């Protein structure tokens, strides 16, 4: 009965999984572009100042721009703390962005996410129970 | 600020947190009683 | 970690009540307040000495 | 009528016959009785010609029955004239003789399993000896390559400090080599983000050396014909046997 | 007996949580404003150096 | 990190294959775009004030 | 960070064998050779 | 600082380790036997 | 961090006394040392160098 | 409930329902009486006289 119930739960888990994988591909595609644009903006802002202040302009004027850029960055790191209500760390933000894009796609395809994450738990509990039934120490 | 406001409006807190801990201790044992009744596998402690 | 330990998916977080616009509307007035008090101290220093 | 125990208690929202107050009633599922909940229902209002609860086949339920016994099914709620039909939100010896049989058996079965689990523990620790001997030398040769990166970073921190030290005081002014020494800091920040975007890792030193350590170790074992999928399999199985054997005593 | 024991412990919680939620609402009202005030000290210092 | 609680060895962390040129070729062309965007802005703005 | 789960005290945090004498013999002469090679690099650029 | 302090004060870290281990081990073993669901002591 | 796993409340953190003042009781007397000794260093090297 | 209630609880409940009731007794198929601490599942094994 337990090994027959677990295949039933896998049968329920099977067909809705593919559109979840496709929404995960959509959220990955929308997050990876942001994670590379974060480097592209710094590569732009490097050459904004580097072409000017070395041999086109004077350093004694770009340095007031420079400290205020480095202080606007310190304000932008605090504004994310005000909005999101957590600390801005690099792997604690891209996971937020990927989760938010996944729940954005989960209405554009509308695949019953709330049924899915509820279905993923009883299969794990019966999966642990089938392990505990066949405990080699005590005979069953 | 919560302890300051609790002193401000005279809130007894040692009653409250123990009142929550008793509910959680009851829920732990209700969790452990689910296994041997409706699974018929041995209890763990 | 986004996939939880059971294999399910973590819930969606919150955004807080037009947050970008009120961050924008709290950082712009205090800039003019800062240049106002800079003007006030620059007048007071040179007038007093 | 409404039956909701989202508050932890099944609250029923009832109004009276020919009256105006839609009052809510909070009551206990298991420790409360019907015939005493109706006392609290009847002490407040005035229309107490009839207050009762019937089965839907017209049979009167008992007064001293419980609330959980009632709300598990449907019922008529009857005040003086009208009807409220309520719909709420909705082998034992063979297991005992198995539990009784497994007491007489495990006393022998643990000693049966013990003097074979000791053999399984022994024959894997016999297997472990040459692969451990190869693994320790591969680990040490990767350890020296790991240590040289930790010292070479400090070596670059010392060479960069000197190349900034001399030519800011001598032969080149500070006012022209200050924008030189700002962009090494900015390019270091870009490289700290690039290590995150290229390897999917926060740039912290005790995790950076252990990121470099596996890149050194697995390739330095693969160049020396080492089967790591044997060596970790044995450490899986021996620890499995150890956590099995700990369950016997206590 | 444990679900009957949990019944009384849930019954007793209902009056005491009112003052709890009141003091929590009243104490978060200062924490939000001191977060915006900590933003304000950073905001004015960008103004006074311009 | 390397000490698994059984004593085993972790699997290899996945490097981004051919990502080095991907990093370098998002640095350099955006560097030249941010380079060229600077000269034709300041000379466009100072000669009109 | 001071005690274990049970209150027992942690073992000895290791310091490496005379490691300050090893690191300070790497900091100074590299600080000196990086000081000197900047002159060699500056000379040919001054010539060009 | 604690290790050289306990060396120059010469009392045992080993006994205070091994015995405080057995304190928690005996208390855990007693709590696993006064469990009100697993009746041994009526 | 705010609440317990059981839904309870973390107790009051202890507050070390004169914390408004004990930091200044070390900063203010020891800023004077760095104020004085570098002036003395300049007055010492003025004669030798 | 067959797990908590007894004979002496059920007849006390039936006594509490009415007032005109004055004597109650659950007998056996034989002439003997069942006491006021027998569990209900030990009563519902066979037919019985009330």
């Amino acid at each position: 009965e337990l090994i027959e119930r677990l295949e039933d739960l896998k049968e329920q888990l099977a067909p809705l999984e593919k559109v979840r994988i496709e929404i995960s591909r959509k959220a990955e595609k929308r997050t990876t572009l942001v994670l590379w644009g974060g480097l592209a903006y710094m590569a732009t802002q490097f050459g904004i100042l580097a072409r000017l202040t070395w041999w086109e302009y004077s350093w004694d004027i770009m340095e007031p721009v420079t400290y205020f850029i480095t202080y606007g960055s310190a304000m932008a790191m605090y504004a994310y703390f005000v909005m999101t209500r957590q600390e801005y760390v690099y792997p604690e933000a891209r996971d937020r962005q990927y989760l938010l894009f996944f729940h954005k796609g989960a209405k554009k395809s509308r695949f019953d996410l709330e049924k899915y994450n509820q279905l993923k738990d009883a299969i794990a509990q019966a999966e642990m129970d089938l392990k505990r039934l066949r405990d080699p120490l005590q005979v069953h | 600020f919560f302890h300051k406001g609790a002193k401000k409006s005279r809130f007894d807190l040692e009653k409250y947190n123990q009142l929550k801990d008793a509910i959680a201790q009851a829920e732990m044992d209700l969790k452990r009683l689910r296994d041997p009744l409706q699974v018929h596998l041995p209890l763990r402690q | 970690v986004i996939v939880t330990r059971s294999g399910a998916i973590l819930p969606k977080p919150v955004k807080m009540s037009f947050g970008l616009l009120r961050v924008f509307s709290i950082v712009i007035p205090f800039l003019y307040v800062g240049t106002l008090i800079s003007k006030n101290f620059a007048a007071l220093l040179e007038e007093h000495d | 009528v409404t039956v909701v125990y989202q508050n932890g208690l099944p609250v029923i929202s009832v109004r009276l016959p020919s009256r105006r107050e839609r009052c809510q009633f909070t009551l206990k599922p298991i420790s409360d009785s019907v015939g005493v909940f109706l006392r609290q229902l009847q002490e407040e209002d005035r229309g107490i010609d009839r207050v009762a609860i019937y089965s839907p086949d017209g049979v009167r339920v008992a007064a001293s029955t419980g609330i959980d016994l009632l709300l598990l099914d449907d019922f008529k709620l009857v005040i003086n004239d009208l009807t409220y039909h309520v719909r709420p939100p909705k082998n034992d010896v063979k297991t005992l003789v198995q539990q009784l049989y497994t007491t007489l058996c495990i006393e022998q079965h643990q000693l049966n399993k013990e003097r074979e689990l000791i053999e399984r523990l022994e024959d894997l620790k016999e297997q472990l000896a040459p692969l451990e001997k190869v693994r320790i030398e591969i680990s040490r040769k990767a350890e020296k390559r790991t240590t040289l990166v930790l010292w070479g970073g400090l070596a670059y921190m010392a060479t960069q400090f000197g190349i900034l030290a001399r030519l800011t005081w001598w032969e080149y002014s500070w006012d022209i080599m200050e924008p030189v020494t700002y962009f090494i800091t900015y390019g270091s920040a870009m490289a700290m983000y690039a290590y995150f975007v290229m390897t999917r890792q926060e740039y912290v030193y005790p995790e950076a050396r252990d990121r470099q350590y596996l890149l050194f170790f697995h390739k330095g074992a693969k160049k020396s014909r080492f089967d790591l999928e044997k060596y970790n399999q044995l450490k899986d199985a021996i620890a499995q046997a150890e956590m099995d054997l700990k369950r016997l005593r206590d």
